[PDB]
RNA sequence: UAGCUAGUAGGUGGGGUAACGGCUCACCUAGGCGACGAUCCCUAGCUGGUCUGAGAGGAUGACCAGCCACACUGGAACUG
RNA sequence: GUAUGAAGAAGGCCUUCGGGUUGUAAAGUACUUUCAGCGGGGAGGAAGGGAGUAAAGUUAAUACCUUUGCUCAUUGACGUUACCCGCAGAAGAAGCACCGGCUAACUCCGUGCCAGCAGCCGCGGUAAUACGGAGGGUGCAAGCGUUAAUCGGAAUUACUGGGCGUAAAGCGCACGCAGGCGGUUUGUUAAGUCAGAUGUGAAAUCCCCGGGCUCAACCUGGGAACUGCAUCUGAUACUGGC
């Protein structure tokens, strides 16, 4: 290659960029949500998958995927949401979290308890 | 010892002063290439025995007037 | 168009050295036989001589090894689009000592050992192994 | 943390003693009569490269009971001075005081001798030390401590140890409790039946 | 003023000094002109645990430099 | 002295005219102790029966290599076709390294002191004849003794 | 992002200022700049460093040091 | 906490039921108490200054101030300090994710293309040890998992260390401005070059080698480098200028 073109102009490589942007560099952010329900999975997986709407303060508008088994959520109901990919869902590269506002408490389970935050037995 | 510089007028258009081309002319630290790299000074005369074209030799001294402080000293090449 | 006078010299070494030439012949010069003598003593030629003095040759001698040529290879470096200087310890090994740089220095044309020993460098001719 | 793991279950599954409950006994050793493979032998898998390199990595920091994060810190101490990673990562595990105590004899095992560290019963340089993985200095004196001399267990290990081949790089008295630490350890009396070839393979990367 | 000076080294309970000349203008811990040596208030086993290039100290005096009583008394650690 | 070692042992599972193959693929390594390596491979059904067609070869298979002090002294390059391989001198108590080709064909060779490096395919019997290329490649302070003056 | 500037380019003189200088007023000559990217925009304090890689390199310059700019927006002068 | 404690108990899990495994674990016994709790004793950070004593201090020998020393009253937010003693008594102190391949740990049950997992593989349509649980196990542990940003794997941006006939691409062809390269011999100047030498290259930080409280964290001495830049005095082959 031309070095006396080098010397004013290298060589350059694509760049990574972020499959989650609307986000803004934050670990999670608020949404009030315009929609809960459902959607049908990509492949033939045949399970049923649960999703909500959010629009951001920045101008983004994007789906979010409900994990934990059991919800409480509809429009307006205020949510958390996160990174993370799901891939039977269509351009669903965010989860929904419930360890703050107005979520209901997950399904109990006796191992993986960190998952969506099983909360301990108290009198 | 002080810093000379050998050149060449690039424009006579004013009277009291030219204008003059200094080179680099040394390879690129990360590619070995040699770069001739061109810098315009706007240098002091008031004797015009020179003109446009013609190779001369300059001297690094005070300020004299706004960003200028280098001024002739002699034409290299006297080709007139 | 024609280019480099080393070039030609330096191919008719390294490919008569392939096609098992005796000994090649181009037009001589003061650098030409400088090389030479360090080539010689080194042992990368069997022998160099002049032929004629107005418009001059010179004849080099090969030098086989097992079958094959005694050089494993002679690479230019230092070429017309680049040069190449190396100070008294910046100066490269070549081949872990296996090989040699040549060095045309102010002081005469020697290799990389011989400058390291004198406490010299210069301009680079060529690496040999 | 504590790993709480068996005893001579281990000892046996890497087919390699560990010093553990088998130290002192050759009649009436409590060893599960040597377990006899039963059904179990021609049901065992082949292992994985990657799991022959833990197996080893375990072993080699189980035997001295000594946390990982140190144990890889002597790993980065055995690769400068000349010492070699597969030489003197081995002399850096032997050199602690927890199993300095073990080689004067004090403790029947590595655990009864990093007990008299933890528990504050040994001293160095006349000075009460609590640190497990104290590097002991060459020509210096380690002792118990004047509140820990009268322990029947120690004079009882030690009725022991008077029958035991010493390292060459330590000495210690019988009556007084007490032993000069000669030399770091050396690979003259130094010797382990360990893969010493495939420890070199580990941390990289 | 350009005063010799200890600079606070060595952290929380066991400090460390850096013995310096200063300029006693603005930040405390601002730029230093030179190092002179160290002292440490600790036992370290050694008979060079504090070093002082005496000789130094006079050429800095031999600047009209300022003297520290902190260093008059480090100047006495090393008995003079 | 035994040197001889296996690289690697690939299952054929494919099926065909003939039927489903059951077989296995085997890469052997030996020389002669004294200054020669050289290579074997062999498809078989049994993985004993592999290694022996391998072994066979390998036993048979030779290049002599310049292997000063049993030790790699200077920087080499060794290639085949998408495998290349780079071998340098390591320091004290420092050595092999590397993919588990080039650390059975260094072991026929009697030496350990190599930082090695694989570029492009890492295929296997690619590589492998990609090493012996090297070795081709590798050079003594012997023989340059006899290839000075003169 | 392809055209930029014409207080701009060169010069001279008055006035002010710690030195120097378009800093400032008035005037004379007619330019100057861009291809090595001026003009325009986006992002960003900079460095010793921080973290990382065998290294070339990559990301990042909080806290701690060595400089900077700023403190509701903008202009201004005075005090030491 | 350390040791010892059985054809191997109570309780579980695997098990045509042979045995296996939890497990020497427990119960039993021995044996030692760190840390903790509480009571007792209690350092160092409190020096520096000040008072007396001494000094032909310097000055004009007892104003200030200085002095190697001696002797004394003094200063604690941290604080129920550090450290040690004493008293029972193993007493008060443990989770997280994973275990079919890459991937170390192994099965058994539940779910049944539904739910639920995933990086690839794809799993699951009622033997998925791939989704939930249990027993055993693996690893790490006051952490462990998850997400975000950005790096190391990456020789996939290219000197170290690639491609353009057919697998990314030689411009359809020629001409050519601006820019780059260019045979030989004898001089000359000494810019580039090479040599010698000095300054500059902060502390901290790193690397390499040491030292300090019982270690490490933390703190700190040494060695090294900062490729260069600035300047001086030489060398003189080759390039540049002539």
């Amino acid at each position: 290659a031309t070095v006396n073109q080098l010397v004013r102009k290298p060589r350059a490589r694509k760049v990574a960029k972020s499959n989650v942007p609307a986000l803004e560099a934050c670990p999670q952010k608020r949404g009030v949500c315009t929609r809960v329900y459902t959607t049908t999975p990509k492949k033939p997986n045949s399970a049923l998958r649960k999703v909500c709407r959010v629009r951001l303060t920045n101008g983004f508008e994007v789906t979010s995927y409900i994990g934990g088994e059991g919800h409480n959520l509809q429009e307006h109901s205020v949510i958390l949401i996160r990174g993370g990919r799901v891939k039977d869902l269509p351009g669903v590269r965010y989860h929904t979290v419930r360890g703050a506002l107005d979520c209901s408490g997950v399904k109990d389970r006796k191992q993986a308890r960190s998952k969506y935050g099983v909360k301990r037995p108290k009198a | 010892k002080i810093r000379t510089l050998q050149g060449r007028v690039v424009s006579d258009k004013m009277e009291k002063s030219i204008v003059v081309a200094i080179e680099r002319f040394v390879k690129h630290p990360i590619y070995g290439k040699f770069i001739k790299r061109t810098t315009k000074l706007h240098v002091h005369d008031e004797n015009n025995e020179c003109g446009i074209g013609d190779v001369v030799e300059i001297r690094e001294c005070r300020p004299l007037s706004k960003t200028k402080s280098w001024t002739l000293v002699r034409v290299v090449e006297k080709a007139v | 168009s024609m280019q480099d006078p080393i070039a030609d010299m330096l191919t008719r070494i390294r490919n008569g050295q392939a096609a098992n030439k005796a000994a090649v012949t181009m037009p001589s010069s003061k650098l030409k036989v400088a090389i030479a003598n360090v080539l010689k003593e080194e042992g990368f030629i069997e022998d160099f001589k002049v032929e004629g003095d107005t418009k001059p040759e010179l004849e080099l001698t090969l030098k086989y090894f097992q079958g094959k040529a005694v050089v494993e290879s002679i690479q230019r470096v230092s070429r017309p689009g680049l040069r190449i200087y190396k100070r008294k310890d910046e100066l490269p090994k070549v081949m872990a000592g296996l090989g040699i740089a040549v060095v045309s220095t102010s002081k005469g044309v020697m290799t990389d050992r011989a400058a390291r020993q004198a406490g010299l460098g210069g301009e680079i001719i060529c690496y040999v192994a | 943390a504590r790993y709480l793991g068996p005893k001579l279950k281990l000892s046996r599954r890497e087919g390699t003693d560990l010093f553990l409950k088998s130290g002192v006994r050759a009649i009436d050793t409590k060893c599960k009569i040597e377990q006899a493979p039963g059904q179990h032998g021609a049901r065992k898998p082949r292992l994985s490269d990657y799991g022959v390199q833990l197996r080893e990595k375990q072993k080699v920091r189980r035997i001295y009971g000594v946390l990982e994060r140190q144990f890889r810190n002597y790993y980065k101490e055995a690769a400068r001075l000349k010492g070699n990673t597969g030489e003197n990562l081995l002399a850096l595990l032997e050199g602690r005081l927890d199993n300095v105590v073990y080689r004067m004899g004090f403790g029947a095992t590595r655990a009864e001798a990093r007990q008299l560290v933890s528990h504050k019963a040994i001293m160095v340089n006349g000075r009460v030390v609590n640190i497990a993985s104290y590097q002991v200095s060459p020509n210096d004196v380690v002792s118990i401590r004047e509140k820990a001399k009268k322990q029947s267990r120690v004079k009882a290990a030690l009725e022991l140890a008077e029958q035991r081949e010493k390292p060459t790089w330590l000495e210690v008295d019988a009556g007084k409790m007490e032993g000069t630490f000669k030399r770091k350890p050396e690979r003259s009396d130094l010797s382990a039946d360990i893969n010493e070839h495939l420890i070199v393979e580990l941390y990289s990367k | 003023m350009v005063t010799i000076r200890l600079a606070r080294h060595g952290a929380k309970k066991r400090p460390f000094y850096q013995v310096v000349v200063a300029d006693s203008r603005n930040a405390r811990n601002g730029r230093f002109i030179e190092r002179v040596g160290f002292f440490n208030p600790i036992a370290s086993e050694k008979e060079e645990g504090t070093r002082l290039d005496l000789d130094r100290i006079a050429h800095w005096v031999g600047q009209g430099a300022t003297i520290s009583d902190r260093v008059a008394a480090l100047i006495k650690e090393v008995n003079k | 002295e035994l040197q001889e070692k296996l690289i690697a042992v690939n299952r054929v599972s494919k099926t065909v005219k003939g039927g489903r193959i059951f077989s296995f693929t085997a890469l052997t390594v030996v020389g002669d102790g004294n200054g020669r390596v050289g290579f074997g491979y062999g498809k078989a059904r049994e993985v004993p029966a592999a290694i022996q067609k391998a072994m066979e070869k390998a036993r048979r298979n030779m290049i002599n290599v310049a292997l000063n002090n049993g030790t790699l002294q200077h920087p080499v390059k060794g290639v085949h076709t998408g495998s290349r391989v780079f071998m340098q001198p390591a320091s004290e108590g420092t050595g092999i390294i590397a993919g588990g080709a080039m650390r059975a064909v260094l072991e026929v060779a009697g030496v350990h002191n190599v930082l090695a490096k694989a570029y492009g395919s890492t295929n296997p019997i690619n590589v492998v004849r990609a090493t012996i290329d090297g070795l081709e490649n590798m050079n003594s302070p012997e023989m340059v003794a006899a290839k000075r003056g003169k």
